[PDB]
Protein backbone atom coordinates (compact mmCIF):
# COMPACT_ATOMS: atom_id res chain seq x y z
CA UNK A 1 0.00 0.00 0.00
CA UNK A 2 3.29 2.38 -0.98
CA UNK A 3 0.44 4.50 -2.87
CA UNK A 4 -2.82 4.06 -1.19
CA UNK A 5 -1.55 4.67 2.46
CA UNK A 6 -1.76 8.40 1.87
CA UNK A 7 -4.81 9.47 0.51
CA UNK A 8 -6.98 7.11 2.23
CA UNK A 9 -5.39 8.55 5.48
CA UNK A 10 -5.64 12.33 3.97
CA UNK A 11 -9.88 11.56 3.29
CA UNK A 12 -10.46 10.09 7.08
CA UNK A 13 -8.55 13.28 8.69
CA UNK A 14 -10.58 15.43 6.55
CA UNK A 15 -13.86 13.60 7.37
CA UNK A 16 -12.72 13.49 11.32
CA UNK A 17 -12.45 17.37 11.01
CA UNK A 18 -15.74 17.98 8.95
CA UNK A 19 -17.42 15.84 11.69
CA UNK A 20 -16.24 18.13 14.94
CA UNK A 21 -17.24 20.95 12.60
CA UNK A 22 -20.57 19.98 12.02
CA UNK A 23 -21.16 18.67 15.62
CA UNK A 24 -19.35 21.93 17.52
CA UNK A 25 -20.90 24.53 15.37
CA UNK A 26 -24.74 24.05 16.04
CA UNK A 27 -24.17 24.48 19.51
CA UNK A 28 -23.96 27.80 19.48
CA UNK A 29 -27.69 29.52 20.48
CA UNK A 30 -30.46 27.08 20.17
CA UNK A 31 -31.73 28.76 23.14
CA UNK A 32 -33.21 32.00 21.74
CA UNK A 33 -36.65 31.88 24.01
CA UNK A 34 -38.29 30.16 27.00
CA UNK A 35 -41.86 28.97 27.13
CA UNK A 36 -43.31 28.26 30.49
CA UNK A 37 -45.73 24.82 30.80
CA UNK A 38 -49.22 25.02 30.93
CA UNK A 39 -51.30 23.03 33.54
CA UNK A 40 -55.05 23.95 33.52
CA UNK A 41 -58.01 22.17 35.17
CA UNK A 42 -60.97 20.82 33.65
CA UNK A 43 -63.68 23.41 33.72
CA UNK A 44 -67.24 21.31 33.75
CA UNK A 45 -70.71 21.62 35.75
CA UNK A 46 -70.93 18.69 37.40
CA UNK A 47 -73.06 18.11 40.79
CA UNK A 48 -72.88 21.67 41.21
CA UNK A 49 -74.31 22.55 44.87
CA UNK A 50 -77.78 24.61 44.45
CA UNK A 51 -78.41 26.76 47.14
CA UNK A 52 -82.21 28.46 47.88
CA UNK A 53 -83.23 31.62 48.66
CA UNK A 54 -86.85 31.52 50.32
CA UNK A 55 -88.83 34.60 51.99
CA UNK A 56 -92.60 34.59 52.99
CA UNK A 57 -94.47 36.08 55.36
CA UNK A 58 -97.38 37.54 56.28
CA UNK A 59 -96.95 40.86 54.30
CA UNK A 60 -97.42 41.56 50.76
CA UNK A 61 -94.70 42.50 49.71
CA UNK A 62 -90.62 42.85 50.72
CA UNK A 63 -87.36 43.74 50.01
CA UNK A 64 -84.89 41.90 50.17
CA UNK A 65 -80.86 41.75 50.07
CA UNK A 66 -78.17 38.95 49.76
CA UNK A 67 -75.41 37.90 48.60
CA UNK A 68 -74.79 35.83 45.15
CA UNK B 1 -3.66 53.51 -6.23
CA UNK B 2 -6.88 52.50 -7.80
CA UNK B 3 -8.79 51.95 -4.18
CA UNK B 4 -8.47 54.15 -1.17
CA UNK B 5 -6.28 52.83 2.19
CA UNK B 6 -7.04 50.40 4.05
CA UNK B 7 -7.71 51.94 7.33
CA UNK B 8 -10.68 54.02 5.14
CA UNK B 9 -12.04 50.68 3.86
CA UNK B 10 -12.05 49.06 7.39
CA UNK B 11 -13.66 51.91 8.56
CA UNK B 12 -16.56 51.90 6.12
CA UNK B 13 -16.73 48.13 5.79
CA UNK B 14 -16.97 46.74 10.00
CA UNK B 15 -19.01 44.21 11.24
CA UNK B 16 -21.38 44.23 14.04
CA UNK B 17 -19.74 42.09 16.82
CA UNK B 18 -22.66 39.85 18.15
CA UNK B 19 -24.78 37.14 15.61
CA UNK B 20 -28.27 37.71 14.54
CA UNK B 21 -28.63 33.86 16.16
CA UNK B 22 -27.27 35.47 19.50
CA UNK B 23 -30.75 34.75 22.10
CA UNK B 24 -29.46 38.48 23.56
CA UNK B 25 -29.63 40.47 20.39
CA UNK B 26 -32.82 38.48 19.39
CA UNK B 27 -34.39 39.57 22.45
CA UNK B 28 -33.70 43.12 22.30
CA UNK B 29 -35.08 43.16 18.88
CA UNK B 30 -37.95 41.31 20.08
CA UNK B 31 -38.77 43.96 22.80
CA UNK B 32 -38.60 46.81 19.95
CA UNK B 33 -40.95 45.48 17.85
CA UNK B 34 -43.65 44.23 19.94
CA UNK B 35 -43.42 48.17 22.05
CA UNK B 36 -43.57 49.07 18.46
CA UNK B 37 -40.29 51.85 19.42
CA UNK B 38 -37.01 50.60 17.56
CA UNK B 39 -36.20 47.81 15.59
CA UNK B 40 -32.08 47.92 16.88
CA UNK B 41 -30.02 46.20 19.55
CA UNK B 42 -27.50 48.63 20.62
CA UNK B 43 -27.97 51.52 22.92
CA UNK B 44 -26.19 54.54 24.44
CA UNK B 45 -26.59 56.55 27.43
CA UNK B 46 -25.88 60.33 27.48
CA UNK B 47 -25.06 61.38 31.09
CA UNK B 48 -25.35 64.79 32.25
Amino acid sequence: LGRIWLPVLIVVAVAAGALIVMNVRTVFGSNPVVVTEKTSDNAEDFNPKVVTYEIFGSGSSAVINYMD
Amino acid sequence: TVVPTLDEVGEMRAVSMAPNDAPSTLAIKRVGQVFEEYDTSSSVMIVL
